[PDB]
DNA sequence: GTATTCGCTCTGCTCCTTCTCCCATCCTCTCGATATGAGATCAACTAG
RNA sequence: AUCGAGAGGA
DNA sequence: CTAGTTGATCTCATATCAGGAGAAGGAGCAGAGCGAATAC
């Protein structure tokens, strides 16, 4: 067995299975016990959390540590994709746990708060959905909770939230976030999960706003002066430093080497509009609505919406073989029709991400158009069978293509059985890329991995791929080091409808610090 | 730019004097002083 | 309390455009204001921010 | 042991200040200003 | 249509 | 019983001077009246 510093030990057989990285996190985790404060788990995506939480809880009730002996009852907040998914590890990694679901799937079949009343006095794990959190927070917080996990705790990122004010009634200090992810569009959302995991350490909002996310934020743009940039620096060392015992967010680089991995790329196909997409394109672009838009009369968002259509696909004005949906009428599906080719012929298997659902649609008609096997996963399929189809993917290789939608698609589902993933339609928010091209390279897959991300060139989708990169700029200068290049490959103004196709310390080091901080 | 002088019969004062002193080009509007008297040492 | 829609009616205009009432705006001010000072008290808030 | 005051309170009296209210009825006309989809939940089916 | 303004009538 | 389809509904997320009159309160002074307090 290992034993840990006071009292905590942790099984032999378990700690054994941990990797090395794992291990240290489970000794993280409980220094944040013993400090009786919350943390982030920032581990990147497939790196292994929910084993890491698992190891650390079998351990805090093995341990029998001193209102509750051992562990005591606990709450598992995740998307529900993944709920029968935690269930699973526990099952496998500590079955002596009791895990019951809150959610319709379930497996109680009487009134749910009966459930939550018997998961409370008896001591046992309740995964539950954010949805059932925001809905039932008068029942979840009545119970005296030990532990709150929650699984892409990243969903807590908006303050004002209901989900997020739900999540932050729960009395206990030991507050987890799993999310590799754990900033996504700005410090906002930094702000918003550090008050969750430990109220205090980021003050008020306002406070948190004018210290670091105007300094911070505004030192990254283009036509930032020196001095900006260097206060931009000082004030990112001082939140990194603020963050740093919190925050344990370990990247596939330090840990690659060390868990053998095979290899990955990240190609960027810079598509390009057909002549039918491209006189839409320029149609809309010329339209009335983009002129009001620009006055400011209406809102951005149709515009923005409708261009995002176009570029997927001219489903505005649905065009035998001219069927609404044709592949030949889309730039990146023509692009996708090679990829699968080539990829088919290989015998390699791919997972194909969509940002809509309309365009998922299209793009299950054209698979079935071809021979191609497919298997899907939106927001419609029941929960239920999620895990399931997951599971059959993983499991027979005679299913070429999972089709997806990046906001279930991704988020902490495991995907190892595909080889290929491609990106089909860039989001705002960079991280719903980030986590759907990590579903492929995890741990367990046996076979080189690369991603796919499809642009359409001088569109709105290039402008889109430049905002996120601003804002993965953003979240790198205050993630991995405050060093960060300044964003000038754009100024990222409002000119994003215009079609450009392309052709003891003892005060003296505690002094010279503060000089340090002081002269930047 | 007159002193006129009036009396308020339902006032703290006898007699107030004013002047709506303006310079003639338009550079400002009119300012106002009063020089007033103390009703009924 | 806030009344019904005949104390405050929204009277429809030559086009489509809806006009509000004097209430029905006033109405909008307080529920503004009134979610974001609650939004505050929930929170940590300044005493004379509250206030 | 009673004068005699005497400190302290209890109204109470003018007065000045604030503030709030009101200011005929009815009728005609002109003129100017004044989002969208994905995911989750649940409930009705809609059938097996 | 509403509000305000103005000009009028007895 | 019992899973799969269909609609409604909610959340959440994507950027960039030419009034006047009266009533209610508070203010400061004035005194009256009674307890104690020296003191002849
Ligand atoms: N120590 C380990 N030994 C074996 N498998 C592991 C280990 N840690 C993680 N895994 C596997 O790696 C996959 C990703 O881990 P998981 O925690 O589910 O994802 P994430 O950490 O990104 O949330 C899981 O399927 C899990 O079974
Ligand atoms: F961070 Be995820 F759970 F892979
Ligand atoms: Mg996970």
């Amino acid at each position: 067995d290992a034993e840990f510093d006071e009292g905590f030990k942790v099984p032999g057989f378990l700690f054994k299975k941990l990797f090395k990285y794992q291990q240290t996190g489970v000794r993280w985790l409980w220094e944040l016990h013993c400090q009786q404060a919350g943390g982030i788990l920032g581990d990147e995506m497939g790196l292994g959390k929910t084993i890491q939480i698992i190891a650390f809880l079998a351990g805090l009730s093995y341990s029998k540590i001193r209102r509750f002996e051992g562990l005591g009852p606990t709450v598992i907040v995740c998307p529900t994709t993944v709920m029968h998914q935690w269930v699973k590890e526990f099952h496998t990694w500590w079955p002596p746990f009791r895990v019951a679901i809150l959610h319709e799937t379930g497996s109680y079949t009487h009134k749910k708060e009966k459930l939550i009343r018997d998961v409370a006095h008896c001591h046992g794990i309740l995964i539950t959905s954010y949805s059932y959190i925001r809905l039932m927070q008068d029942d979840i917080s009545r119970y005296d909770w030990h532990y709150v996990i929650l699984d892409e705790g990243h969903k807590i990122r908006n303050p004002n939230a209901a989900v997020t004010l739900a999540c932050k009634q729960f009395r206990t200090p030991h507050r987890i976030i799993l999310s590799g992810s754990p900033m996504q569009n700005n410090l906002r959302e930094l702000w918003s999960l550090f008050d969750f995991i430990f109220p205090g350490k980021l003050g008020t909002l306002p406070v948190f706003m004018e210290q670091f996310s105007v300094p911070i934020t505004m030192g990254g743009y283009s036509n930032a002066s020196p001095v900006q940039v260097k206060t931009a620096y000082k004030c990112a060392c001082v939140l990194r430093d603020t963050i740093n015992p919190y925050l344990l967010r370990r990247m596939k680089s330090d840990v690659k080497m060390s868990l053998s991995l095979p290899d990955k790329n990240e190609q960027v196909l810079f598509c390009r509009l057909t002549d039918e997409q491209h006189k839409v394109y320029q149609n809309f672009v010329d339209s009335k609505e983009v002129y009001r838009i620009l006055n400011g009369e209406m809102q951005i968002f149709s515009g923005l919406i409708a261009l995002r259509k176009i570029c997927n696909h001219p489903d505005l004005f649905s065009g035998e073989e001219d069927q609404f949906g044709y592949w030949k009428r889309s730039g990146k599906m023509i692009v996708v029709e090679s990829l699968l080719k080539i990829w088919h012929k290989q015998g390699q298997r791919v997972l194909l991400f969509s940002q809509s659902r309309q365009m998922l649609d299209i793009l299950e008609v054209f698979l079935r158009a071809q021979k191609y096997t497919y298997l899907k996963m939106d927001g419609t399929t029941t929960i239920a069978s999620r895990q399931p189809l997951i599971t059959r993917y993983n499991e027979d290789t005679s299913i070429f293509v999972f089709l997806l939608t990046t906001r279930v698609g991704g988020l902490g589902v495991n995907l190892t059985g595909a080889n290929r993933v491609v990106i089909y339609d860039p989001d705002w928010n960079p991280s719903t890329d980030t986590q759907a091209r990590e579903r492929a390279w995890r741990i367990g897959q046996k076979k080189q991995v690369t991603v796919y991300r499809l642009l359409t060139a001088g569109t709105i989708e290039e402008k889109i791929y430049h905002r996120q990169i601003f804002k993965q700029f953003l979240t790198n200068r205050v993630l991995k080091d405050p060093k960060q290049r300044r964003f000038f490959k754009s100024n990222d103004l409002y000119e994003l409808f215009t079609l450009t196709s392309p052709d003891p310390l003892a005060s003296s080091s505690l002094l010279a610090k503060m000089r340090a901080r002081n002269h930047l | 730019n007159t002193v006129y002088v009036f009396a308020k019969k339902d006032s703290k004062y006898a007699y107030t004097g004013e002047c709506r002193s303006c310079l003639e080009n338009s550079s400002r509007p009119t300012s106002t002083i009063w020089v007033s008297m103390l009703a009924r040492a | 309390p806030v009344p019904p829609l005949s104390v405050r009616p929204a009277v429809v205009m030559q086009g489509s455009a809806r006009n509000q009432d004097d209430l029905t705006h006033k109405l909008a001010d307080i529920v503004k204001i009134n979610n974001q000072l609650r939004r505050n008290e929930q929170n940590g808030a300044a005493a004379h921010v509250i206030a």
